[PDB]
C-alpha cells in the first residue's frame, strides 16, 4: 500500500503531525518537534510496521523522512 | 501558625468526570460499578469494577503524549488541570518557586507494565518502549503537572497503598504550614482495573465476586459483604496558605485543620479486632486540629466492604466518639464508587469538603442488613440533609498497614 | 525548635553489606560494578551493574517470608534491622506510638512483577501469587519493619524516583520536628538490576554500555562518560529528636539541620543548562539550616555520569557556592557504587554523615580527564583527609524531575 | 517418588516447617502456623507440583496434611 506512504503515515502518528507536514525533507527534531526518545520510539514503530531490525548504528542515521524512506526502500527484496 | 485552605477541586470518578457531576451522582445514590469489557474476564473470579466512563482527554493531552502515559497518569493530569483551573491561580516567575505538588498512587501504571513486559517476553529488550519507566512510575502525575504549569516548588509523591490520598494531601499541608510553599496541588490517581490488578487482588482473595449483581457488590457493614470492589479515577485539591488565598480573592471551599497518621504494626492476615491503629490516626488528627470528636458532624469512612475491616473500623469510631458515636454521621462512598486505592483518600477528601458546602451527606448504599454491632448511623440508602455542621473527618485505614485522617472545617 | 539527630545507620551496597565495610571500601576507591550473571544478558546493550554480593538474610528473614518479598524489600529490611540494632533503641508499649518510618523506593519490585506477569501470561490469573501485590509495592519495606519492631507512629513512603532517599529522610525529620514522632527509621531500597530494569533504562538510552570495562563505566564529569550505571542496595537512618536521644544516652552521628526541595518544571529530554532546580533545592536547604554555602566543607553530589546532567550539576554548585566553589570538596560515590536510584540519596546521606565523623571524603574514581568547565575539586582518584569540617551537603537531583538536599552538622 | 512424601515435602517448604512436624493429622492453620494467604499459596504449589487443577470449593476443604494427601491420591489414575 506504498512504503513511502506507509513510512509517512507512521512518522505522522508517532510525532503527532498532520500528513501535510510530513515532507520528504523534514527532519524529526528540527521540523516535526521530536525529542531524542521520540526518535527512538519512531524507529521502533518503523521496525514493527515493516518487520525488520534496524541496527543501532544505522538507526542513528535515520534523522529525516527521506532517510527513513530510503532505509526501508533498500531492505526489502 | 500558617493556616491551609482548599481553593480548587478536580476529580474523575466512576460516577462522573467532574467534581460537580460526581457529587450530584453520589448524593443521588448512583452506583458506578459495571462489568469490565476492555479485557477478557472469562478466567477471572471478579469481572467488574468502578470504571471511568467516556474519558476524553484529547483537548488536554495530545495523542502523542497519551502514548507515553499509563491511564492513571492521564486521570491524574486531567483532575489536576481541573483543580488548577478551578483555583484560578496565576503562576508567574515570581511565585513559581512557591507552588508545588504532592500527588501519589498505590499501584501506579500496571497497564503499561504489562504491555512492556509482554513486549519483552515476545521480542526481547529491544521491544521495550523508551518511555516505559516514565510512563508507569507513581510520581509522574506530579512530574507532568509541574511541567505543564511551570511549578518549581517542593514536589513529592507518597505511595502508601490505600492511604496514599490522605497522606499526600496531609503532607502538602505540612509543607505549606512549614513555609516551604504557599500553594500545593495534592491528591492521587489510580487505574488498577487491569489483568494484573484484578488478578492480583483476586489472588489475595480480597475482591467481591458478586458478578451477577455488580452494583450490589460493594456493601460496607452489610451482613452479605464479601470483599471490596476496584475503582478507577483521580482526585486533586489545590491547597493554599490562608493569607495568600485571601489576598488574591480565591474561592475557599474549606480549611484543612487536622492531619493524623499511625501504623497498625500487624499483618492484615491477623485480626484487626478493635481498630487501635485507625483510632490513633483519628485521635492524632483531632489533637492536631485542637477539637473534640463531638464537634465532627460527618465521617467519610474507609468502609471497603470487607468482613473484618468494616467491623474494626466501626470499633475505632466507637472508641474515638464515645457517647457521641450514636449521633455522628458515618458513610462509605465506596459503596458507589468502589475502592480507588491510592486515589480513594483524595476523592473522599473532596466529598468531605463538599459535604460542608452543601450541608448534605452521601449515603452508604446497599446497606440492607447491618451486622450485629454495626449500630452507628451509616446513612443507609439515601443522602442526609444536615445543618450547623462545621467539621468533617476523612479516613483512610490500612487494617494491616498505615492510617491517615484529615479534618476539614467550614469557611 | 525540635532538633533532629541521627542515632543509627544501616546499609547494603555494591561495595559492602554493612555500614563500616561499605565506608572502608569507598574510602579506598573500590568499585562494586561487575557483570550481571543472574539472567542472560546476551540481547541487552548493558550487561553490568552494581550488585549486592553474597547477600544472606536467612538469620533475619525466614525462607518462607523471603518468598513473599521482592529483593528490594529484603535489602530494605536488612538495612533497617542494622539501623535499629545500631541505634540501641528499646521499643515499649509506652513509646511505640512515637516511632515511625519513612522508607521509599523508585521502582519497587520489578523482579516479582516480572515473575507474576510471566505466570499470568503462561497460565492465566489463577497462577498469580496471592502475595503478588504485597511482595512488590514500595511501601512494604516500612510495612515489614513497623510490624517486626511494633512501630505505631506515622509511616509514609515517598516514591520520587532518584530523589526518594533524600525526600524520605527529609520528611522523617519534618515529622519529628513537627511533633508527630520522636523517632523515625528513614531511607530507601532498590533492586532494579532485572530484565525490565536494565532493559527499561536501556530503552531510554540512559545507561552506560561499556561492557568491556564495567568498573570504568561510571565516570562522573569525565569526558568519556556515556550514561549511568545501575546499582542495588539500601540505606537506613534512625532519626531522633535531640532531647530524646540524649536522655537515653544514644550514640549521635550527626544533626540533620537542613532540608530543601524543588522541581525542575522541564522534561529531561530538554537541556538542563544551568541547574536552576538543583540550585534552588540547595538554596532552600541552606536557608532551612540558617548557614551560608561557604560553611559546607563537602558535597556528596548526584553525579550520575551522564553527559548533560553532570555539567548542569557543576553549574548549580558554582551558582550556590560562588567564590567558595573552588574550595569546597565535591565527589560522586556513584563512581564506585553506581546509581542506587531511590536508595541513592539514602546511602549517600550515610556517606555524608560518616565524612563528618572521620574527617575524610570519598573520591570520584575514574575521573581521568574532566570536562572543560568541570574545574571544581571533584576529589579524583583518591580519598581526601580534611579537618575542621562541620557541615556536609547531600544532593539528589532529577535533571528533569524533583530535587532534594540535606545538610548534616557535626556533633 | 511417593505422592505422600511429595505432598509433605511441598507443605514443609511452603510453611517453613521441618519434615518431622508435617504429620498426617497436622492442620495448616492451627498446627503449622499458616495464615489464609499461606493456605492459598500452598494449594497453588500443590497444583504446580502435580500438574492438576484444584477448584475453589475443593481447595477450601484441604485444611490438613491428610486432606491434601487424600485429594492428590484420588485424582491421578
Amino acid at each position: 500500500s506504498t512504503i513511502e506512504e506507509r513510512v509517512k503515515k507512521i512518522i505522522g502518528e508517532q510525532l503527532g503531525v498532520k500528513q501535510e507536514e510530513v515532507t520528504n525533507n523534514a527532519s524529526f527534531v528540527e521540523d516535526l518537534g521530536a525529542d531524542s526518545l521520540d526518535t527512538v520510539e519512531l524507529v521502533m514503530a518503523l521496525e514493527e510496521e515493516f518487520d525488520t531490525e534496524i541496527p543501532d548504528e544505522e538507526a542513528e542515521k535515520i534523522t529525516t523522512v527521506q532517510a527513513a524512506i530510503d532505509y526501508i526502500n533498500g531492505h526489502q527484496a | 501558625k500558617r493556616r491551609v485552605v482548599v481553593t480548587g477541586l478536580g476529580m474523575l470518578s466512576p460516577v462522573g468526570n467532574t467534581v460537580e457531576s460526581t457529587w450530584k451522582a453520589l448524593l443521588a445514590g448512583q452506583s458506578g460499578i459495571s462489568l469490565i469489557d476492555h479485557f477478557d474476564t472469562s478466567a477471572y473470579a471478579t469481572k467488574f469494577a468502578g470504571l471511568v466512563k467516556d474519558f476524553n482527554c484529547e483537548d488536554i493531552i495530545s495523542r502523542k503524549e497519551q502514548r507515553k502515559m499509563d491511564a492513571f497518569i492521564q486521570y491524574g493530569i486531567v483532575a489536576g488541570v481541573q483543580a488548577m483551573q478551578d483555583s484560578g491561580l496565576e503562576i508567574t516567575e515570581e511565585n513559581a518557586t512557591r507552588i508545588g505538588a504532592a500527588i501519589g498512587s498505590g499501584i501506579g501504571g500496571l497497564g503499561l507494565i504489562e504491555e512492556n513486559h509482554t513486549s519483552l517476553m515476545n521480542g526481547g529488550p529491544r521491544k521495550i518502549s523508551p518511555f516505559f519507566v516514565p510512563s508507569t512510575i507513581v510520581n509522574m502525575v506530579a512530574g507532568h503537572l509541574t511541567i505543564m504549569y511551570g511549578l518549581r516548588g517542593p514536589s513529592i509523591s507518597i505511595a502508601t497503598a490505600c492511604t496514599s490520598g490522605v497522606h499526600n494531601i496531609g503532607h502538602a499541608a505540612r509543607i505549606i504550614a512549614y513555609g516551604d510553599a504557599d500553594v500545593m496541588v495534592a491528591g492521587g490517581a489510580e487505574k488498577a482495573s487491569t489483568p494484573l490488578g484484578v488478578g492480583g487482588f483476586g489472588a489475595a482473595r480480597a475482591l467481591s465476586t458478586r458478578n451477577d449483581n455488580p452494583q450490589a457488590a460493594s456493601r460496607p457493614w452489610d451482613k452479605e459483604r464479601d470483599g471490596f470492589v476496584l475503582g478507577d479515577g483521580a482526585g486533586m485539591l489545590v491547597l493554599e496558605e490562608y493569607e495568600h488565598a485571601k489576598k488574591r480573592g480565591a474561592k475557599i471551599y474549606a480549611e484543612l485543620v487536622g492531619f493524623g497518621m499511625s501504623s497498625d504494626a500487624y499483618h492484615m492476615t491477623s485480626p484487626p479486632e478493635n481498630g487501635a491503629g485507625a483510632a490513633l490516626a483519628m485521635a492524632n488528627a483531632l489533637r492536631d486540629a485542637g477539637i473534640e470528636a463531638s464537634q465532627i458532624g460527618y465521617v467519610n469512612a474507609h468502609g471497603t466492604s470487607t468482613p473484618a475491616g468494616d467491623k474494626a473500623e466501626a470499633q475505632a469510631v466507637k472508641t474515638i466518639f464515645g457517647e457521641a458515636a450514636s449521633r455522628v454521621l458515618v458513610s462509605s462512598t465506596k459503596s458507589m464508587t468502589g475502592h480507588l486505592l491510592g486515589a480513594a483518600g483524595a476523592v473522599e477528601s473532596i466529598y468531605s469538603i463538599l459535604a460542608l458546602r452543601d450541608q448534605a451527606v452521601p449515603p452508604t448504599i446497599n446497606l440492607d442488613n447491618p451486622d450485629e454491632g454495626c449500630d452507628l448511623d451509616f446513612v443507609p440508602h439515601e443522602a442526609r440533609q444536615v445543618s450547623g455542621m462545621e467539621y468533617t473527618l476523612c479516613n483512610s485505614f490500612g487494617f494491616g498497614g498505615t492510617n491517615g485522617s484529615l479534618i476539614f472545617k467550614k469557611i
